[PDB]
């Protein structure tokens, strides 16, 4: 929500690949990936946020 | 481990959780901070 | 066509001359897009996804894409006991062999 | 693999590619590729859109 990212802030963390076949430190990446679901759709969860400038 | 029943609680609300996943702490890669791991998958996915 | 250098063009012949076109529209692609480590002249390095087909082409100066396909095997040799899709975080390390970005030559 | 990116202000690309493997549950007693404009109904689990608490 809206009311909760107010107080956060975007990371930086480690990727060992960034596409490069080397890797280094992102400003993207990937902290879990998550597919409880049958119905084939993934969640996943990033340093990014997504909806908050 | 890696079988049905590796986790497991007598009511789907229930605290109290039984679980044997062999967790394991490996030593992280020099310059890293990441936290490296052995354990066995969930046996509930085995078994679906 | 100027004989200068310029990181960002590339040319290329059209009829009986030469003519640039940006260096942004270059792609390689095989099963799926290639991704490009670097360019130098007639040569280029990229890290290309396993197939069975090989292209490469550019925009001209038109707006005109132009493409050329040739069959090619793409099937990378496994390097230890392992069979991996992609670089790990952790792991053990190999020797294996490399382009190298130099243009020493 | 499980390759997510976005572009920077400056027009950067960025990305990270993590190992996984994705291969969803067969839903019922045929494989299939797409959901057919005829066919049954059969329970499974997914992701609702809504972001509340």
């Amino acid at each position: 929500n809206f009311n909760v990212y107010k107080a956060t802030r975007p990371y930086l963390a480690h990727c060992p690949d960034c596409g490069e076949g080397h890797s280094c430190h992102s400003p993207v990446a990937l902290e879990r990936i998550r597919n409880e679901a049958t119905d084939g759709t993934l969640k996943i969860q990033v340093s990014l946020q997504i909806g908050i400038k | 481990p890696g079988q049905f029943g590796d986790i497991q609680s007598r009511t789907p609300e229930s605290k109290d959780v039984y679980a044997n996943t062999q967790l394991v702490l490996q030593r992280p890669a020099a310059g890293t901070v990441h936290v490296p791991y052995s354990q066995a998958p969930s046996g509930f996915k085995y078994w679906l | 066509t100027d004989d200068s250098h310029d990181w960002t063009k590339l040319r290329y012949m059209d009829n009986h001359m030469p003519a640039d076109a940006e260096r942004a529209g270059l792609f390689v692609r095989t099963s799926a897009p290639c991704t490009i480590t670097g360019t130098m002249g007639h040569f280029i390095l990229a890290r290309c996804p396993k197939g069975e087909t090989l292209t490469v082409g550019f925009t001209d100066s038109r707006k005109i894409s132009h493409s050329c396909t040739h069959p090619f095997h793409h099937d990378p040799p496994v390097i230890g006991r392992e069979k991996f899709h992609s670089r790990p975080q952790h792991g053990k390390e190999l020797p294996c062999s490399t382009y190298v970005q130099s243009t020493a030559a």
